[PDB]
């Protein structure tokens, strides 16, 4: 049971939004754009450790500042 | 707060899980996929699941050991239990299978010693009409 | 009146609109009229190719 | 009033107003037209002075059972007010109304909440991709709560539903509404529409509503940066916000909430502005796909009068003097007086998919079963339907909905286009009636005109499936319920003057045996010279269902010349057809015969003697043994929530419904399969609507026959 929290966007905003859409289904360019802008929504909850750290690696590769315990 | 016994290899059943899961706000699809993954890793027999609920509608699944009745059925090699227990015997089990199921029930149960689970499974075999030897 | 229905196949079921015509048939002693094929509810007979106009069947394509 | 005139589809709106039974759509349309100058004063169906509720049955039952069209062009944009019935028994009328329009409006009550039939209506209106704008009415009632209805709408159909105008009033006689995007409250304390900036009583609440609406609209809008600018310290430009709202409506993804005081005219002008600006244009609207005659794909026609011709007839009327006036749903091309178009009957092969027992494709009419037709006709008189009156118009541009009089072949859904390039617009979902009711024609002229009357009815209501049973030669009418059957009977006894006699529905039954039996057939008939003496012995046993009729001949010695055995078989078949259950038998099916003895004479007995011998032999065999009466069983599709599972399937114990599985559609809805003989399915519609409280539908499919117990 892990909750993923994203802290910023950076210089790679488009890639961050795309990868955020890839991680969790149901978000568009605009909804996830607003989410990473601020809109603090806890996207995924109680996910497994492998999902958490793969999302961490993908988001960091996208230029996003994410924290995974 | 409900519990069910359901086949391992298939999710979204018609009779047992559907309506009871539905009237509790549990997401059907996510539970189905997670249970199917766990039961494809298991691949032994059907598994019983307990449903625990929260106020935030999040669902947690509790997966126990394979049912003792089903384990005795596979150990005796027969599929359907005896229609007249203690009056007609369909199969016989040696103590190796009974003790393996006793270790299973030790892992899943409150029993302090394997002998307690062995006598539990012997009682189950009596209930089915299956001799323990 | 009783009217004969020419052709091999007729769609007519009980109490449907038709168009009767004069005509004699020996085999039926009391029949004096014929039903025109291809008018009102009556359908021109199917698979008909020769002497088509008598049976109300359209030309093939 | 003045005729609404538009010369471009983007200046035309096609709105099929939808709502529950007791929706007040007719009064709302009257108020909208009174605002637009079509009517001087608004009428009420209670008085009977309305426009849409012109039919006799609408006044008779005090609720809209037949659709109507009202035309009104304000601010240069033509708005077509298509009122639609809300009753469950007229789902096809509303389906056709949607299919002949580019927009839909949900008009509900503020003092009453949403019931399951209206939930099903919203579900269907979703799977057509129609932008639905929520209209809150019945504000005059003391129990009216716009906020409660809006909260329930935002809870049920997602948070995407966002209010556009927020009313300000006492809750009984509301004094007006607030313009959120426009920052302008419209007061009616004097009875006149005064667009003014709000005094500031709820200025914080006004700002909250504006921000919520902006986030709901911008998040769907193309420009991602709009929300960032709004949150960055800049107030978004009003024109940009209005354009975003129009575009969001155009995607059929946004559901604005527009409360209207239909009792006092408050909310009418703003709703008209909403229609004029936010509604998608028919060229931008997703037109129904257009089929070539043989099924090859074709791009949908451009919604332009300059483009190729395209239209569709979706209604039909009647008149003593003038004739038939049929509505036309024009998608493309220019309609001009005294022109020739193509009248296509859906090319019923497209709608030939299944159809239950009757295989209803389009317009039925067993004499001309399925539409499937191609007709080229000169058009009659152009007109715009305004209740019983029809306003003529010189030209019909693309996207507009018109009605032509003096027609003969026009039927509901008949695609109209150029006769050189004929077209079949995709037929909408056609609901099969599931309540077969038998009738009998009192006189000959009654049924002789009944064919024409039912063809006209299908031209008005294709949901009426008709299939005349050939076995008992009694016409059988299928309906959706008491409302549909009542409307059909009223129109039949009034619109064409046909006297009717309702009779019990007849269902057939067969004969099969229970075990092996032997039969003896003797023929003796004095003739004087060459004998007439036949003694046949047979042996008949039952056969499994579908195994047909098996005949075996085992005459020892060959006393019967071989040309007489077919006469024996013919007599056996005749006895099977007449029946063997006592003296009032039924056609025997699925039995095997073994004729193992015979005798003959050649000169006299050609066929009849051995036919009678075989009939007596089969009578002797079947009387000695047992027999069975076979009735049919069908597969039943039942989808009810988890709570109605027990309430239904326990009653099926008294209704002999054997369950096979309670498949889980999702959380609550559960798919139930059971095989029930058609005996119990005679009145299941009313019973179902009773037990499920108007929240139950079913399907029926014939499976096989079963012995009767
Ligand atoms: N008390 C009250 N009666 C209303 C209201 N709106 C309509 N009615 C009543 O309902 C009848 C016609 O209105 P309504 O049912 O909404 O329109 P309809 O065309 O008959 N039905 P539908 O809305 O489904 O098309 C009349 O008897 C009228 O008095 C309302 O807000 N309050």
């Amino acid at each position: 049971e892990f909750d993923v929290i994203l802290e910023g966007a950076g210089e790679k905003k488009i890639g961050v939004i795309k990868v955020v859409r890839e991680i969790v289904s149901g978000l568009g360019l605009k909804e996830a754009k607003d989410l990473v802008d601020s809109a603090p929504k806890p996207l995924l909850e109680k996910v497994t450790k492998e999902a958490a750290d793969d999302a961490k690696a993908k988001l960091e590769a996208a230029g996003a500042s994410v924290t995974v315990k | 707060l409900i519990k069910l016994q359901i086949q391992a290899g298939q999710a979204n059943p018609a009779p047992p899980v559907g309506p009871a899961l539905g009237q509790h706000g549990v997401n059907i699809m996510e539970f189905c996929k997670a249970y199917n993954a766990a039961t494809e890793s298991q691949r032994g027999n059907v598994i019983p699941v307990e449903i625990t609920v929260y106020e935030d509608r999040s669902f947690t699944f509790a997966l126990k050991t394979p049912p003792a009745a089903k384990l005795l059925l596979k150990a005796a090699g027969v599929q359907k239990g005896s229609g007249e227990p203690h009056k007609t015997k369909v199969a016989k089990v040696t103590w190796d299978q009974v003790r393996e199921i006793a270790e299973t029930k030790k892992a899943d149960l409150n029993a302090n010693d394997i002998d307690a689970a062995a006598k539990i499974i012997a009682g189950t075999a009596r209930s089915m009409g299956i001799t323990v030897e | 009146v009783t009217a004969y229905i020419p052709g091999e196949g007729h769609n007519l079921q009980e109490h449907s609109m038709v168009l009767v015509r004069g005509g004699r048939v020996k085999d039926l002693p009391g029949v004096r009229y014929k039903i025109i094929r291809g008018s009102l509810d009556t359908q021109g007979v199917k698979n008909r190719k020769q002497a088509r106009s008598r049976y109300g069947a359209k030309k093939e394509k | 009033g003045s005729v609404p005139t538009a010369e471009r589809p983007a200046a035309i709106r096609n709105v099929a107003l939808v709502g529950p039974s007791g929706g007040g759509k007719t009064t709302l349309v009257e108020a909208l037209l009174v605002a637009g100058g079509v009517l001087t004063r608004p009428g009420s169906v209670a008085d009977g002075s309305t426009v849409c509720d012109f039919d006799e049955a609408e006044i008779a039952q005090q609720r809209s059972v037949s659709l109507a069209l009202a035309s009104l062009s304000h601010n240069g944009i033509k708005v077509n007010l298509i009122d639609t019935p809300g009753y469950a028994d007229f789902v096809g009328e509303l389906r056709a109304g949607l299919r002949a329009a580019d927009c839909a409006l949900f008009v509900i009550a503020a003092n009453e909440t949403i019931d399951e039939p209206t939930k099903t209506l919203w579900q269907e209106c979703n799977e057509v991709q129609m932008p639905r704008a929520v209209v809150i009415t019945k504000l005059d009632h003391p129990r009216a709560n716009y906020d409660a209805a809006l909260t329930a709408a935002q809870e049920a159909f997602g948070d995407k539903v966002a209010p556009l105008y927020f009313p300000v009033g006492d809750g009984e006689s509301c004094k007006g509404v607030v313009g959120l995007l426009t920052r302008t409250y419209y007061d009616y304390s004097g009875g006149t529409h005064t667009a003014r900036p709000p005094d500031g009583s709820h200025d914080a609440a006004i700002a909250e509503l504006r921000g919520s609406l902006i986030e709901g609209v911008i998040e769907e809008s193309e420009d991602e940066t709009l929300m960032e600018r709004y949150l960055g310290g800049e107030e978004i430009d009003e024109a940009v916000l209005i354009a975003d709202l129009e575009k969001a409506v155009a995607r059929a993804s946004f559901f604005p909430v527009i409360p209207v005081c239909s009792q006092s005219g408050v909310g009418t002008l703003e709703l008209l502005d909403i229609i004029s600006r936010g509604f998608p244009a028919p060229p931008e609207h997703q037109l129904p796909e257009v089929f070539t005659p043989q099924g090859a794909p074709r791009k949908p026609l451009s919604c332009d009068p300059d483009g190729p011709l395209l239209a569709e007839v979706v209604k039909t009327t009647s008149d003593p003097y003038v004739g038939r006036v049929s509505l036309v749903r024009v998608f493309s091309g220019t309609i001009r007086p005294d022109a020739t178009v193509h009248v296509s009957g859906h090319f019923s092969a497209f709608t030939d998919t299944s159809g239950s027992h009757g295989a209803a494709a389009a317009a039925d009419g067993s004499t001309h079963s399925h539409a499937d037709h191609d007709e080229d006709e000169r058009i009659g008189t152009l007109s715009f339907p305004l209740g019983k009156q029809q306003r003529p118009a010189p030209t019909v541009v693309a996207g507009d909905i018109c009605a032509i009089g003096r027609l003969s072949r026009a039927e509901t859904g008949d695609t109209l286009s150029d006769k050189t390039d004929p077209l079949v617009l995709r037929p909408w979902t056609m609901p099969d009636p599931l309540l077969p009711i038998a009738v009998a024609p009192r006189a000959k002229t009654d049924e002789d005109k009944l064919s024409v009357g039912l063809q006209r009815l299908a031209a008005e209501d294709p949901t009426l499936r008709i299939e005349q049973n050939p076995e008992t030669h009694q016409i059988v009418l299928w309906c959706m319920g008491e409302a549909h059957a009542a409307v059909v009977l009223d129109a039949l006894s009034r619109r064409y003057g046909v006297s009717v006699d309702t009779v019990e529905l007849r269902v057939p039954l067969r004969e099969t045996f229970a075990g092996k039996a032997t039969g003896h057939g003797r023929h003796v008939k004095q003739s004087g010279g060459h004998g007439q003496y036949a003694v046949c012995d047979i042996e008949v046993e039952p056969l499994p269902e579908g195994s047909g009729f098996e005949f075996v001949d085992k005459v020892v010695g060959g006393a019967v010349p071989r040309q007489f055995i077919p006469s024996v078989e013919k007599g056996v078949r005749a006895q099977m057809e007449k029946g063997v259950t006592g003296e009032s038998g039924y056609p025997v099916v699925d039995i095997r015969v073994t004729l193992f003895d015979g005798k003959a004479h050649s000169v006299d007995s050609s066929d009849f003697a051995f036919q009678m011998a075989g009939a007596l032999a089969l009578r002797d065999a079947a009387a000695a043994t047992k027999i069975n009466l076979l009735e049919p069983v069908d597969d039943v599709t039942i989808v009810v929530p988890d709570d109605l599972v027990g309430t239904i399937m326990g009653d099926l114990s008294g209704r002999r419904g054997r369950v096979l599985g309670t498949d889980k559609h999702d959380a609550d809805r559960t798919v139930i399969k059971a095989e029930i003989p058609e005996v119990e399915l005679v009145r299941y519609a009313i019973d179902l609507r009773s037990m499920s409280h108007g929240a139950g539908q079913f399907r029926r499919s014939f499976a096989r026959y079963e012995p009767m117990p």
